[PDB]
């Protein structure tokens, strides 16, 4: 699941910056790739404090073309 | 506090000197 | 690529044997002139003084594998 | 008439278009430039080189249009020299070094295509022209006409000038040439030398002060020219220069100083000794002299006699000092900035034969003055001489002087001088351990102006502490340095960035000195309030701060928790990429401490994960992130994790460690060599796979490698690595073939050119053009780089009938 | 394209935004030899331009080790045209 709920925020406009950080997007988030949520796990909890638990060209987002 | 009781002294002293 | 021209001794997909092998004669009579040990080398073989050495290699420089193919 | 508006045309096409459309028509105005003929040409050329309008790299496109119709036409210009010659001229006179340097290229081209004679015929009317504005021209062209073609060809001419019984105005623009011809040509004169000076030595004595003014500015030019050498030469004007020297006054002896001076330094020892004392019985006179112009003379005669290797120490000592220090260290002089340089200069030479001591000791009363511009000229001589020679001559009675003056000077001046900055810094880091009594003082001294409510004073004050704290260390470290960071640490919620910058760069200064137990504000606190702070948009906040939180992550690892330096590495991370070189090396280097900090595993295990999860922006900054946790920690920590990553069945991910594996080789350089067979089978898949990205980055991958081990071994898996990238030499997408161009080029250099021909040979010949098109374009690669080396590797190649193909002296035996 | 006329005394020049990198692989790693560019490359106006970008040059152009070792120094002067 790439799901993610999150407390002790403050907009949106600050949570999607805010977020963005731990890997690319498609209170709750969604990433588009699990991983994100290890990330978020790991680094935007205590962020206030802040406590976190837990479409070609979207994919292609994640390509490595040159 | 030292910090102006010198900073008097040094401006002092000089046209003392002078 | 064509800035490769500004190189002499380079070749391209029209090279024929005899221009392939005319600049591996020219630049081995210059690699000679240069490496002072190799031109001792061919002074001592031919028992000849290594200024005529030089000449020899300096004149085959013109034409060292015969006129062109045709 | 049709062929001038094709002048136009070209003129066109070498002022507008692309570069191959200039070429062409500059060889169209050249090979046609016979036909046009000059007088039409210039006609048509001069009128823009006279326009307001054109530009340097137009005139200078002009100019070069000039200089070949010039050697075209030759002869053809000779009616048309006086016309070309008069619109040129100005160039030579022009404050634009470019456009005067190409005036004097154009009348070099004149020069060389008219006739001397015709140069001459040209230029002797202004000779004797009564405007010193036309004559000062003339003498310039002259001197460009002599550079262009020999000296001693126009001699002959300068030799009738200089004796031109009817007109001073002639014989003056004669020793202006020869002036002038100095001044352009340097060094070059010195074979002409002695020619050129019996040319002026008459003027000397001349009855006109003009005259006598121009020779003796002649042979300052020659003089200066020839440095060190010709003394020889001037034999003859040695004793006219005393004669005057002795006699003359004004303008009219700074002119005979100015060649004294410039003689002096060509001068043998003995020489230079009787001749200094010559001068100083009447330049001592001129200390007294009203004249700016004159100032300006003696003190750079002072500076050039007593630079010179004869003189006495104990002279200058003896004779100089006392009237100098009299006459120019006062007041008065620090009101012109002209003067004002000078004075410093001459000074620092005179400290640099007679010692620190002997010329602090007779600035440092003035420390203390009144005036801020008297007291800025005393710290810039103290700073510069303190600078060149150290703390070692000044006695204890002087670091007392110098120190109090110092201190007082700093709280005397209103604005932040960066003078008073330098100078401090300096006296103070050059006294070192003798600054110990002191510091009291200093610290004292600093903490009241870092307390200061001026922006740019608290910036100044940190910078002091940012250039000293080493100093600083020597006693009581713990006790000062602490205080001082504790109030930098109130600062740390500056308004100003500049300011921000330099309290970051004084407590950076403070951790470079402390033992991080005995810091006054703790870790604990310093580090929290510098989180924010590493995301300011301003350049010195960013490298003062993240240098900062290096100097922590390096020196005091142990006092914050894994997840605080994560999340600070976290934060780092793109700017690893930041557009600044500055913020850049200051993110490689504490990412690097941050990484041993953590301990490689979670660390890496978290940049795998951003990996696989960011834009291509933030994808290449975890590149060079596992790279420098590779180089930094160790390299054998990395490697595993990256194996793993490509087992994942994944085109995305797979590609990423391809990345990683790239610039981790091109990174880590001779550290490679330990780790070649350990990939060598992921690029063997990465190799062999369908996906262009894969075989593109795995070549990349082969690149670095390759150039990275170079030397240390390891070709027999350079070989077999070759083995799986030669098959993609058929292939045709631009981004995999110069990827695999790179990968051969690196080969080339670590299994050498003999292997690379052996793999060309069997298609340079091959039936299809499309090999022949690749293996050539292979060769030609190896042939530029290795064209030497392929002497030795070249096959054995049979004679034909018509044709000899064996190399001979190969064959010999010894 | 590449200048390739022969180099000179002249010394190439980066912007703050290219400095640190090779003008031939455009690497940020491990500068080594200083960048030389021919005289018309640094006339006038085109003195002080940045080797890639004809920008101000805030510092020395140096080519990377890489470079360096495949003689890629020698081609002739790098200046970006
Ligand atoms: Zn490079
Ligand atoms: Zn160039
Ligand atoms: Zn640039």
């Amino acid at each position: 699941n790439t799901n993610v709920y999150v407390s002790g925020l403050p907009t949106v406009d600050e949570f999607i910056q805010l977020m963005s950080k731990f890997g690319i997007i498609m209170g709750l988030c969604c990433y588009l790739k699990r991983e994100s949520v290890e990330l978020a796990l790991k680094l935007l909890d205590e962020d206030y404090k802040l406590h976190v638990e837990v479409l070609s060209m979207q994919q292609k987002q994640l390509d490595w073309r040159p | 506090e030292e910090e102006m009781r010198k900073r008097k002294e040094r401006v002092e002293k000089w046209r003392e000197e002078q | 690529e064509h800035l490769q021209s500004k190189y002499i001794g380079t070749g391209h997909a029209d090279t024929t044997k005899w221009e392939w092998l005319v600049n591996q004669h020219r630049d081995s009579y210059c690699s000679y002139m240069g490496h002072f040990d190799l031109l001792n080398y061919f002074a001592i073989a031919e028992n000849e003084s290594k200024a005529r050495v030089r000449f020899n290699l300096m004149e085959k420089m013109l034409q060292p594998c015969g006129p062109p193919a045709d | 008439e049709q062929k001038e508006r094709k002048i136009m045309k070209l003129l066109l096409k070498i002022k507008n278009g692309t570069p191959p459309m200039r070429k062409a028509a500059l060889r169209q105005i050249t090979d046609k430039a016979r036909e046009f003929g000059a007088g039409p040409l210039f006609n048509q050329i001069l009128p823009l080189l006279m326009s307001p309008t054109l530009e340097d790299q137009e005139r200078h496109l002009l100019v070069k249009v000039i200089d070949r119709i010039l050697y075209k036409l030759d002869d053809l210009v000779r009616p048309y020299v006086h016309k070309i010659l008069v619109v040129i001229e100005p160039l030579l006179i022009d404050e634009d070094y470019y456009a005067r340097v190409e005036g004097r290229e154009i009348i070099s081209n004149l020069a060389k295509a008219a006739g001397l004679a015709t140069m001459i015929s040209t230029m002797r009317p202004d000779i004797d022209n009564m405007d010193e504005y036309v004559r000062n021209t003339t003498a310039r062209a002259f001197a460009v006409v002599a550079s262009a073609l020999g000296i001693p060809s126009l001699l002959p001419f300068l030799k009738a000038v200089c004796k031109s019984k009817k007109s001073w105005q002639a014989r003056h623009t004669g020793i202006k040439i020869v002036q002038q011809i100095a001044i352009l040509m340097g060094c070059a004169i010195l074979p002409h030398l002695r020619s050129l000076v019996e040319i002026i030595e008459h003027g000397l004595v001349d009855e006109q002060q003009k005259v006598r003014t121009i020779s003796a500015l002649a042979i300052a030019a020659l003089a200066e020219a020839a440095t060190p050498y010709g003394i020889e030469s001037f034999d003859s004007v040695l004793k006219p220069l005393w004669k005057g020297i002795r006699q003359h006054r004004g303008k009219g002896l700074a002119a005979f100083l100015k060649a004294i001076g410039y003689l002096i330094p060509l001068m043998d020892a003995e020489y230079a000794n009787y001749y200094t004392r010559e001068v100083m019985l009447i330049l001592i006179r001129e200390f007294q002299s009203p004249d700016e112009e004159m100032k300006k003379i003696v003190l750079k005669v002072v500076k050039q006699c007593c630079g010179t290797d004869g003189v006495e120490a104990n002279y200058i000592k003896t004779e100089i000092l006392p009237p100098f220090f009299k006459h120019f260290w006062q007041h008065r002089m620090a009101l012109d900035r002209r003067n004002y340089r000078q004075l410093v200069d001459t000074t620092v030479e005179l400290a640099n034969k007679v010692g620190a001591a002997e010329i602090i000791s007779r600035i440092v009363d003035d420390l203390k003055d009144e005036a801020e511009q008297y007291r800025k000229m005393v710290m810039e001589t103290i700073e510069k001489i303190m600078g060149n020679l150290g703390a070692a001559d000044i006695d204890h009675k002087l670091e007392e002087q110098l120190i109090d003056g110092i201190l007082y000077a700093f709280q005397e001046q209103t604005t932040e001088d960066s003078v008073m900055l330098n100078g401090f810094g300096t006296v103070v880091n050059a006294l070192g351990k003798r600054v110990k009594p002191y510091l009291p003082q200093i610290c004292g001294t600093v903490l009241w102006r870092l307390n200061n409510k001026s922006a740019k004073v608290r910036q100044q004050a940190a910078d002091l502490i940012s250039r000293t704290a080493v100093v600083m260390k020597t006693c009581q470290e713990e006790k000062l340095m602490g205080h001082l960071g504790v109030v930098l640490y109130e600062y740390l919620g500056e308004e100003y960035p500049e300011v921000l910058g330099s309290i970051l760069g004084a407590l950076k200064a403070i951790v470079n000195v402390i033992g991080m137990h005995k810091m006054t504000p703790p870790i604990k606190d310093l580090l929290p309030r510098l989180t924010p702070i590493l995301k300011n948009r301003h350049e010195k906040v960013q490298e003062n701060c993240i240098d900062l939180v290096g100097r922590i992550a390096d020196r005091g690892a142990e006092y914050v928790s894994a997840r605080e330096w994560m999340r600070i590495c976290f934060e780092l991370l793109e700017l690893l990429k930041a557009h600044k070189k500055a913020i850049r090396r200051a993110t490689v280097n504490t990412f690097g401490y941050i990484a041993k900090a953590i301990g490689p595993h979670d660390v890496l295990a978290t940049l795998l994960n951003n990996l696989k999860v960011q834009e291509r922006q933030n994808r290449v900054c975890t590149t060079v992130a596992i790279a420098i946790v590779a180089e930094t920690c160790s390299p054998f920590t990395v490697l595993p994790a990256l194996m793993n990553e490509y087992r994942v069945p994944e085109l995305n991910v797979q590609n990423g460690v391809l990345k990683s594996l790239s610039f981790l080789f091109e990174y880590i350089g001779e550290m490679g060599k330990d780790y070649i067979y350990a990939v060598t089978p992921l690029l063997e898949d990465a190799l062999m796979d369908r996906d262009l990205v894969h075989r593109q980055t795995a070549s990349a991958v082969v690149q670095h490698m390759s150039l990275g081990v170079y030397g240390f071994g390891c070709e027999d898996s350079l070989n077999h690595l070759l083995n799986y990238v030669w098959p993609n030499v058929f292939e045709t997408s631009p981004h995999v073939i110069q990827a695999v161009m790179g990968a051969l080029e690196g080969l080339r250099v670590a299994i050498g050119p003999c292997r690379m021909l052996q793999y060309c040979l069997q298609g340079l010949f091959h039936p299809a053009r499309k090999v022949r098109d690749v293996y050539w374009k292979i060769y030609n690669s190896i042939y530029i780089g290795s064209q030497d080396a392929l002497i030795a590797h070249y096959p054995r190649i049979y004679n034909d009938d018509k044709n000899t193909y064996i190399r001979y002296e190969l064959d010999y035996i010894l | 394209i590449f200048c390739r006329k022969q180099a000179g005394v002249a010394i190439g020049r980066l912007c703050e935004k290219c400095d640190g990198k090779c003008v031939i692989c455009d690497s940020y790693v491990r500068p080594c030899t200083l960048v030389r560019i021919c005289d018309e490359c640094n006339y006038g106006s085109y003195q002080g331009r940045c080797v890639i970008c004809g920008g101000p040059g805030v510092s020395d152009a140096y080519y990377c080790k890489e470079c360096t070792i495949q003689e890629k120094d020698r081609d002739g002067c790098p200046k970006i045209v």
